[PDB]
């Protein structure tokens, strides 16, 4: 029954002190989400500097 | 059976099998993969990265490729961090079953039961229990503390 | 002299035109600037600064700009004249060309030392820099971005607290701008910014940055992509999950297709480092670059003989730091019979570390004759060769 305290504390001392990978990769998938909610935004400022200079 | 893991967690479970890979036998170490491990959501004991390890190692030298690693990830899948089963493990060191463990009381049972933790991993865990991090082992945190991934 | 004497107090465009010689005495060598300096012209540039017209203050801008871009004490007596607080309220003024000159010569004054850079800030730059990169100006958003850079390069604090005025998304929609001296202005303030510590990278990585730098890489040519290559090398370079970040956002093959397709050696070079930079991480990161056929173009430009030094010693540290970590036999068994003696080591190392744990390994190396090459290879009697060679 103790073997069960130490699994449990032996893997959340490393998510938050040494390193969390649930951490990492959800956000990595969010760098090509928001590529996409990133780019038109301001290409139509980008297509602006046409509308208000060409 | 190096055929156990489903995409998702092949993915998710392969580019962490690599974030501690250091000694580079296209498998990992014992504890740099009990390091993979942990940071995987899941919390697995020191006795069962072995217990899981001998079972898939077709070398014997402690390191697992990563097609083993597939089986040993899906066994560490069936042996998901069972939530209520360590809040059991409390209340039998803690005789009386409150809920409020000492340090010093838990502290004898690290250092002489189980996989005994060095005094570092009781501290943090000490602080970690204790959110405050004085000496008083809340147990009922310290479980879904450890559930947060 | 003479058009410094009774200047302050003339009309407009005497001042103007006066401003316009000075920008134009300073222009060629440092000598002439340190002259202007020594006539008093730079607190009479400052007094053409508040003039109610912004073409002398542009002019006058232009003029300090120029003086402040040869080396740091023409920009140190520039400063000193008390004028970045006026170049900081120049952009205020609704003029375009006006702001342009502005962030010109706050990008020209803060590229000689940090302190300057920090002298600019102090001025209340930041905020104003970070509110003008959403304006559709090609010139404004190149010399703001510029300076962002220049200030950025300097120290760990300038960099931080450049990334604290709200600059993301904003600078990565820069990136897709039909302009290209724009993407390289954003791809220069990038790398300047995530170069000093990894938490400036992991913000950078927090943004979605990377994955719209390599697809920029992709979409442009020419040495735009050198600013690109080197951010995402020092991000590999920082840590580990960084350098997990940038291979899962399919950087490697990039990194690839500028060694291959680029013809400048400088750029053959940083895309060499970079994917140096990013193999010599756990083997992941080595089995990652090697599936995509790079390791054989490194070696070939390191055996080329018209390749720069630069670029052969940095395809040399590439093959060092990636044959250090890399599993994949199939691609570390050509190297056995085009490496050098200096780079066996490692791929003999590699072998004799997999194949005792593989059994198919070592069918393949042995019905692919691989064992025999080795055989061939000689080693010292006591260097780590020879018990690799022993090993294997």
């Amino acid at each position: 029954m103790a073997v069960r305290i130490q699994r449990r504390w032996r893997g959340f001392r490393i998510r938050k002190y040494c390193f969390n990978y649930y951490y990492l990769k959800e956000y990595l998938r969010a760098v090509s989400e928001t590529n996409d909610a990133i780019r038109e935004a301001l290409e139509e400022f980008a297509e602006m500097k046409e509308r208000e200079e060409r | 059976m190096a055929d156990q893991l489903t995409e998702e967690q092949i993915a998710e479970f392969k580019e962490a099998f690599s974030l501690f890979d250091k000694d580079g036998d296209g498998t990992i170490t014992t504890k740099e993969l009990g390091t993979v491990m942990r940071s995987l959501g899941q919390n697995p004991t020191e006795a069962e990265l072995q217990d899981m390890i001998n079972e898939v190692d077709a070398d014997g030298n402690g390191t697992i490729d990563f097609p083993e690693f597939l089986t040993m990830m899906a066994r560490k899948m069936k042996d998901t961090d069972s939530e209520e089963e360590i809040r059991e493990a409390f209340r039998v060191f803690d005789k009386d079953g409150n809920g409020y463990i000492s340090a010093a009381e838990l502290r004898h049972v690290m250092t002489n039961l189980g996989e005994k933790l060095t005094d570092e991993e009781v501290d943090e865990m000490i602080r970690e229990a204790d959110i405050d991090g004085d000496g008083q082992v809340n147990y009922e945190e310290f479980v879904q503390m450890m559930t947060a991934k | 002299p003479q058009l410094v004497y009774s200047l302050a107090e003339q009309n407009r465009f005497y001042k103007k035109a006066a401003a316009f010689v000075l920008r134009a005495v300073g222009k060629h060598s440092p000598q002439l600037a340190q002259a202007i300096v020594d006539c008093g012209a730079l607190d009479t540039l400052v007094i053409c600064l508040e003039d109610f017209d912004p073409g002398v203050k542009e002019a006058a801008a232009w003029a300090l700009g120029y003086i402040a871009r040869h080396n740091t004490e023409l920009s140190q007596a520039v400063v000193d004249a008390g004028a970045i607080p006026l170049l900081v309220l120049c952009i205020q003024e609704p003029e375009i060309a006006l702001k342009r000159i502005a962030a010109s010569a706050l990008s020209d004054i803060s590229k000689h030392s940090p302190e300057l850079a920090q002298t600019v800030v102090d001025a209340g730059a930041i905020a104003h820099l970070a509110q003008m990169i959403l304006n559709p100006d090609a010139k404004l958003k190149r010399q703001v971005l510029s300076a962002l850079s220049q200030i950025a390069k300097h120290s760990v604090d300038l960099a931080e607290m450049v990334v604290e005025a709200e600059i993301f998304p904003v600078v990565l929609t820069c990136l897709k701008d039909k302009d290209e001296y724009v993407k390289k202005n954003a791809c220069t303030l990038i790398r300047e910014i995530a170069k000093h510590t990894p938490e400036l990278s992991q913000l950078i990585v927090n943004a979605g940055g990377v994955a719209a730098v390599i697809d920029c890489i992709g979409s442009c040519k020419g040495n735009i992509r050198l600013p690109g290559i080197m951010m995402l090398g020092y991000v590999a370079a920082h840590s580990e999950n960084l350098a997990m970040a940038v291979i899962i956002s399919k950087g490697v093959p990039q990194l690839s297709i500028c060694l291959s397709e680029e013809p400048e050696d400088h750029i053959k070079a940083a895309a060499a480092w970079a994917l140096g930079q990013l193999g010599r991480h756990t083997p992941e990161h080595a089995r990652a670059v090697a599936v995509t056929n790079t390791l054989p173009v490194l070696l070939s430009l390191y055996m080329s003989p018209e390749s720069s030094e630069d670029l052969q010693l940095k395809s040399k540290k590439a093959i060092k730091n990636i044959l250090q970590k890399c599993t994949y036999l199939p691609a570390l068994e050509p190297f056995l019979y085009d490496a050098p003696p200096n780079i066996l080591k490692h791929v003999v190392g590699q072998f004799s570390k997999v194949l005792p744990h593989d059994s198919k390994a070592r069918r393949l190396f042995v019905t692919s004759g691989g064992l025999k090459k080795v055989q061939e290879i000689k080693a010292e009697p006591g260097s780590l060769l020879q018990e690799y060679i022993n090993s294997i």
